[PDB]
């Protein structure tokens, strides 16, 4: 009735799902942008429009850094004005000094220990499974689940999906 | 006792009888306390922390300059040779290889160097000293900025 139904909006679904973990580290390749190696970096970038929603309420409720690995410095132009393109920083969000960028894989390893997120979300599982003995929560993105993930190491196909729903 | 006071007389006099451009180095004595000093260094240039401004606080001994200054960052910064949470600074001219030869300005020069030129062995923070010896030069640039940009840039 007026008094026994219910409906949540989707930052209330986000926030649920964080937890209360408003620190988050997250990479870019895949997960963010349609571009899925450092290679198509170099040539363009481009955030995904499917995941647009979900990253806006989580940058509004949570201190968020992305990163990711590069070859070049005009990778690293390129991905900024990308995130600019999709309106991804916002007064009150995400800040164009909070995206970083490495070299290696492991190097992301070494930004999320630093920062030490209660989410990090990568796609790659040596990082997950190493990062899992040090974060509190992890978000896995992959095609298929790992064979063995921690139990601290949640899977799932994108990140609209694990935070965008329930 | 009135030893260290001669000596830090001369410093606060060269500190003062200077108007050296480029100051990428400003000891502030203290009002009241002889014995406490404040330092600014400027980032060095070519460096993940060129146009951040860093903070130092100098708690200079008694016996001084026969005994070291203790020296730590005020301003938070990502260093492999600074405790991050703590600013404490790993540098041996500050423990082991002090000599009365060094002043407080030359210890602020050590410490650019320091930053400049980082030793990802001896570390005091791992992850910074990891980015460092595994090659990836380019995420510690890219941390390091970030947290110029976030801490030392008011």
């Amino acid at each position: 009735q007026f008094f026994q139904p219910v409906k949540p909006t989707l930052g209330q679904i986000v926030r649920q799902k964080l937890s209360e973990g408003r620190k988050v580290t997250c990479r870019l390749l895949g997960v963010i942008l349609e571009e899925t190696s450092p290679e198509e970096l170099q040539k363009q970038a481009t955030v995904r429009s499917s995941v647009l929603e979900v990253l806006l309420e989580i940058t509004k409720y949570s201190d968020l850094y992305l990163m990711e690995r590069v070859l070049d410095d005009e990778s690293e132009a390129k991905v900024l004005q990308a995130l600019e393109n999709a309106g991804v920083f916002t007064s009150g969000g995400l800040v164009k000094d909070k995206v970083l960028f490495c070299s290696t894989e492991i190097g992301r390893t070494s930004f999320v220990r630093q920062l030490e997120p209660d989410w990090h979300i990568d796609t790659n599982p040596e990082i997950s499974t190493q990062l899992a003995r040090f974060i509190k929560y992890q978000l896995h993105v992959a095609t298929v689940k790992p064979e063995r993930t921690a139990p601290n190491v949640f899977t799932s196909q994108s990140i609209e999906q694990f935070f965008g729903s329930v | 006792m009135q030893a260290s006071r001669a000596r830090l007389f001369k410093e606060y006099k060269e500190v003062q009888r200077e108007k050296v451009a480029d100051p990428d180095i400003q000891l502030i004595c203290d009002d009241t306390n002889i014995f406490k000093w404040t330092a600014l260094i400027k980032g060095p240039s070519e460096t993940p922390y060129e146009g951040g401004v860093f903070q130092l606080a100098f708690s200079v001994p008694e016996p001084y300059p026969l005994q070291p200054p203790q020296v730590r960052f005020l301003t938070k910064i990502f260093h492999p040779n600074v405790h991050f949470k703590t600013g404490e600074i790993c540098l041996d001219i500050l423990k082991n290889a002090w000599s009365p030869a060094w002043t407080l300005q030359s210890v602020c020069r050590a410490i650019i160097a320091l930053m400049a030129h980082p030793e990802p062995d001896s570390p005091l923070n791992c992850d910074s000293g990891n980015l460092l010896r595994s090659g990836d030069v380019r995420g510690f640039n890219s941390m390091a900025q970030m947290y110029t940009r976030l801490a030392a840039m008011p």
